[PDB]
Order: C-alpha cells, then sequence, then structure tokens
C-alpha cells in the first residue's frame, strides 16, 4: 500500500491532489490557537444599541460613566 | 566545359533533434508556488482584521449618536 501512492500518482495526478485539499482542511480548525479569535471578535462587534438598566439598592459592578474601568477589555485587539 | 559540381564548402547541417533547456524541473517547481500562496494569505490577517479594527469604528459613529 506503499506504492499505491506512488502507483496512482503517476497514474491520475488530478483527484490525488484533490484528497490532499480534502486532507490538511478538516483537521487544521480544531488544531491552531488562531481560533476561538475568531469567536470572541465576531461576537464582540456592536450592531445594536447597548441599552442601560435601573438601578435598585446594587450596583454590583458598572457606574453611569463610560470612560472608566468599569465593563469588560476587548481592547487588546487595537493592541494587538 | 562550363559546368556545376564545386570542389569544396559543405556542412551539412544536422539530422539531429534536441532541444532539452530545461526549465527548473524536479521539486524546484511546487517550491514557488506554495511560498507565494501562504504569503498572499499572510498579506491577509494585517489587512481584513485591520478594516474590522475601522468596521467597530463605523459602528461606533452610529451607536454614539442616536439618542
Amino acid at each position: 500500500v506503499a506504492a499505491f501512492l506512488k502507483n496512482v500518482w503517476a497514474k491520475e495526478p488530478v483527484l490525488v491532489a484533490s484528497f490532499a485539499i480534502a486532507g490538511l482542511a478538516v483537521i487544521l480548525p480544531t488544531l491552531s490557537p488562531y481560533t476561538k479569535y475568531s469567536l470572541m471578535i465576531n461576537r464582540a462587534t456592536p450592531y445594536n444599541y447597548p441599552v442601560p438598566l435601573r438601578d435598585d439598592g446594587n450596583m454590583p459592578d458598572v457606574p453611569s460613566h463610560p470612560q472608566d474601568p468599569q465593563g469588560p477589555s476587548l481592547e487588546w485587539l487595537k493592541r494587538l | 566545359k562550363q559546368d556545376m559540381p564545386p570542389v569544396g564548402g559543405y556542412g551539412p547541417i544536422d539530422y539531429k533533434r534536441n532541444l532539452p533547456r530545461r526549465g527548473l524541473s524536479g521539486y524546484s517547481m511546487f517550491a514557488v508556488g506554495i511560498g507565494a500562496l501562504l504569503f498572499g494569505y499572510w498579506s491577509m490577517m494585517k489587512w481584513n482584521r485591520e478594516r474590522r479594527r475601522l468596521q467597530i469604528e463605523d459602528f461606533e459613529a452610529r451607536i454614539a449618536l442616536m439618542p
């Protein structure tokens, strides 16, 4: 079966190259950590309006000032 | 007395059949193909991600106004 890759690649060299692109395409999205950066950006794109809520006692976090360090940090991308 | 056949001066031209001007064969090809292909993918992620940065910038002006 070791020459089976060398008696068809010298016989029909078209679909042999297709199966190699069938390979190396399913496997790699589960491999490199550049994915889940695809997920963090695609969720952090603001379409709609972020409506604020009503305070009653608490206040667990996030006061009215927008430029305060009160929310998350997606600002790694601008530094990236 | 004025007939043809000359004393000398002959070639001939060849009956040969050859022009093997190769040509960067034998695994030297497929090497300039793959590296330049990933070079085009390397040109990505510095433009699409850059335009993605401007894309949030574009949507930023929409959300800041409209109260």
